[PDB]
């Protein structure tokens, strides 16, 4: 549900496992993510 | 175009990924969007 | 590493939405607030 | 003139050779194969 | 391979991204993402 939706902004810790987690994952949900947070990379992805 | 080595090679290779599903796989990443909720949706009728 | 001290799990986290109570006036909402007009206009009216 | 071995087509993997429509096919003694034949991968190699 | 194709959703549509592309990596879809799989299993390489 996360996944298919635009309304809900979504990141991670920047420089964390979850950010290498679907930098590197090859699920077709959380790939979707990851294309996601690849583009507005500055403003979802938070510091801490 | 018309007569090509390349029409039988693509034949094998659309067959090949729509019993390996992937041509499904392909269609419900991009098809599936917001999920469109349903008329069955009701949640409360205040009678008029 | 060493072997794991705590076990962990990727999730979401996000606010819960705010459950709005069913204030003490409740009992009204079934009907429209002009059809307890046009009941009340009815026994207003047919009792005439 | 209706097929002898009475199947469709299947290739046995031990001694691998066709049967049914498929063999017609192959060994020319038909010309066509209008019949429910379904488009697969491992058919449309052999057959066009 | 030149591929010719056109700009239609869902199937053949530009990249989103903070950095402008160039070349292939502008195009994203159904039908590019379809393309990378016949790419990979027939073994050519393809300019959109
Ligand atoms: C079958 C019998 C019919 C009789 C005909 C008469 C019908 C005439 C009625 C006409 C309309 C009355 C109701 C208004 C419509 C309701 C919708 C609304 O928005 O109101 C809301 C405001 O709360 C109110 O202001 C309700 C009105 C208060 C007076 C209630 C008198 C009871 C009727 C006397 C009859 C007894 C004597 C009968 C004869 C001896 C109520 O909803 P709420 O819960 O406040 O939601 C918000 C809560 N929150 C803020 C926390 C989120
Ligand atoms: C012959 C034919 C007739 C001739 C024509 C005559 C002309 C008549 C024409 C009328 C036209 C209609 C005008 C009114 C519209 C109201 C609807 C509405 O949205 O407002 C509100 C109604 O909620 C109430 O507050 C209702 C008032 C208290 C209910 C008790 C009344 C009856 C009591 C018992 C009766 C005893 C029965 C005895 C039987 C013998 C609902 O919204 P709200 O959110 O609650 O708003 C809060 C407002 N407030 C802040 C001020 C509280
Ligand atoms: C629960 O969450 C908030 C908290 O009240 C409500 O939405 C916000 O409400 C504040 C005022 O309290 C407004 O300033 C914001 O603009 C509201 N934001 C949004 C997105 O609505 C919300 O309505 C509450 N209730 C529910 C059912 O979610
Ligand atoms: C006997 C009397 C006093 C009862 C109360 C008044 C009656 C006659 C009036 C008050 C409001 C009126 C309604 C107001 C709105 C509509 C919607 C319209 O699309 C059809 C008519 C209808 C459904 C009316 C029917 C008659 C009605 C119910
Ligand atoms: O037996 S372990 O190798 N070391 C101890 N722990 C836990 C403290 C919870 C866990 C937790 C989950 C595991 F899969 C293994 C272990
Ligand atoms: N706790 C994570 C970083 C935060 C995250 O990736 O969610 C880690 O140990 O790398």
């Amino acid at each position: 549900d996360l996944a298919k939706q635009t309304k809900i902004e979504y990141g991670a810790v920047e420089d964390g496992a979850t950010m290498t987690f679907f930098k590197k994952s090859k699920i077709s949900t959380y790939d979707k993510m990851w294309a996601f947070m690849s583009s507005r990379r500055q403003s979802v992805l938070v510091k801490s | 175009p018309m007569g090509s080595p390349y029409r039988d090679k693509i034949t094998i290779a659309i067959l090949q990924l729509q019993e390996e599903g992937k041509l499904h796989m392909m269609k419900e990443k991009w098809w599936r969007g917001n999920g469109c909720p349903e008329e069955e949706s009701k949640e409360a009728s205040a009678l008029g | 590493f060493s072997k794991p001290f705590m076990t962990l799990g990727i999730s979401i986290l996000y606010r819960k939405p705010n459950g709005t109570n069913p204030g003490v006036f409740s009992f009204l909402n079934p009907l429209s607030p002009d059809i307890w007009m046009y009941v009340l206009l009815a026994c207003l009216g047919v009792s005439c | 003139r209706l097929v002898e071995d009475g199947k469709y087509g299947a290739q046995d993997d031990v001694n691998g050779q066709w049967n049914g429509m498929v063999r017609e096919l192959i060994d020319h003694k038909a010309d066509l194969a209008v019949a429910p034949l379904a488009i697969t991968y491992v058919r449309e190699k052999v057959i066009d | 391979l030149i591929v010719t194709t056109i700009l239609e959703e869902p199937y053949v549509l530009f990249k989103k991204s903070d950095k402008p592309l160039y070349g292939n990596d502008r195009f994203e879809g159904y039908c590019i993402d379809l393309l990378r799989e016949l790419s990979t299993i027939l073994g050519f390489t393809y300019e959109i």
